[PDB]
């Protein structure tokens, strides 16, 4: 087999955020299983997300994803045999512009 | 280093090499910070005094070195056969030689087993095949000696006197130790070197005692060492039964040494009598004084 069919490399799995918004709701509101619409697949906001409207373009939204590790090591091993992943914190961020 | 070389003779005769030229040739080195390896431990007495307190006395203390040595090989085999023949040159019951040889020359500690020993990091030593062993070892005499040098007299006369050397080259008095050849009357030095210990020091300087008449057979060691008692027969007489009261009582102080008279009389096929003098240091290496 040749090097480009084992890659099997598409593009078109390449998603770019072109357009991002951030909704905000307050904490009674019901969550939000899924955005796509049950009648025809459209984007659906539950009712009581608002958005915050414009952010910085420079800043962008950051996800930030972090892990809290233990490194479990044997009598009769060297390197660590296990890792375990205790937690996994995860926070974004961004500039809002709009008052 | 080349101007200090440390080795072990195990109980079983192992040589080791663990500092100095040929370090680590036998498989098993010498860590740094080992303790209680180079002063005699001595403590001091004190009593009350009228500005405090007032010295008393010094007694010497066991030493307790605690050291640590490599055992290392390239193959966990070869290693596991190196620390077993570590392990194997250590006891409790019977004492393991331990020598420094400098430009002073070579003196040695008789050193046992205070504990078990500590041996291993936290993982299995098999992974490294170099590990490191934990001895907590301890000197119950705890001079530094030298082989003790000995003299042997042998006369065929029934009456006869020699005159032998001694000298204590050492910083610590030594007990002089005697083999007397029987039957015969042997009279022995007993100076006291100028030794107060019993308010005699110049009352004694010429001091010598009579040992009891001797039996055909009656070979007599007469050691003046604390540790052991000071006549014993060969075939075991109670010839200090008939001693009435008389004991050698001074050591050989440092610094101290003349031709000190062994005579022997009565004694109708002669008579040989052997002196050993002990070597005993402070420190493993220290230049001659006097």
């Amino acid at each position: 087999t040749d090097f480009y069919t084992i890659k099997d490399a598409q593009a078109d799995l390449a998603i770019a955020p072109l357009n991002l918004t951030v909704l905000l709701a307050p904490y009674s509101t019901t969550p939000a299983t899924t955005l796509e619409s049950p009648t025809d697949g459209s984007l659906a906001i539950p009712p009581g997300y608002k958005s915050v409207g414009h952010f910085e373009k420079q800043a962008g939204l950051t996800l930030g994803n972090e892990f809290d590790s233990k490194d479990i090591e044997a009598y009769g091993e060297p390197e660590p045999i296990r890792t375990i992943i205790n937690k996994r914190t995860t926070t974004f961020d961004f500039a809002m512009y709009q008052n | 280093t080349d101007f200090l070389k440390i080795e072990l003779i195990g109980r079983d005769g192992s040589h080791w090499v663990l500092s100095g030229p040929g370090m680590g040739q036998q498989g098993v080195t010498l860590n740094p910070n080992l303790q209680q390896f180079y002063d005699a431990p001595v403590k001091t007495l004190y009593v009350p005094g009228p500005f405090g307190e007032e010295y008393a006395g010094k007694r010497v203390q066991r030493r307790e070195i605690v050291f640590s040595v490599q055992a290392y090989d390239e193959d966990p085999d070869t290693w596991s056969t190196v620390d077993s023949l570590w392990r194997w040159a250590w006891d409790y019951d019977e004492e393991s030689e331990l020598r420094v040889s400098t430009s002073d020359g070579t003196r040695f500690l008789k050193v046992r087993l205070m504990e078990e020993p500590k041996p291993y990091y936290e993982k299995d030593p098999h992974i490294t095949a170099d590990n490191p062993i934990v001895m907590t070892v301890t000197a119950t005499f705890p001079y530094w000696q030298d082989e003790p040098e000995e003299l042997i007299w042998t006369t065929l006369s029934t009456e006869d006197m020699t005159r032998f050397p001694v000298r204590n080259d050492g910083d610590v008095p030594v007990w002089l130790k005697w083999t007397l050849t029987a039957p015969g009357l042997w009279i022995l030095p007993d100076f006291s070197w100028g030794n107060d210990m019993y308010s005699r020091g110049r009352e004694d300087l010429g001091r010598t005692v009579a040992m009891p008449e001797l039996v055909a057979g009656e070979h007599v060691s007469v050691d003046s060492d604390p540790r052991v008692q000071t006549l014993i027969a060969v075939n075991g007489m109670p010839t200090q039964n008939r001693w009435k009261g008389n004991d050698l009582l001074y050591p050989l102080m440092p610094g101290k040494g003349a031709e000190i008279p062994v005579q022997l009389k009565n004694a109708p096929e002669g008579g040989a009598c052997k002196l050993t003098r002990p070597r005993w240091y402070s420190r493993p290496w220290s230049r001659p004084g006097v």
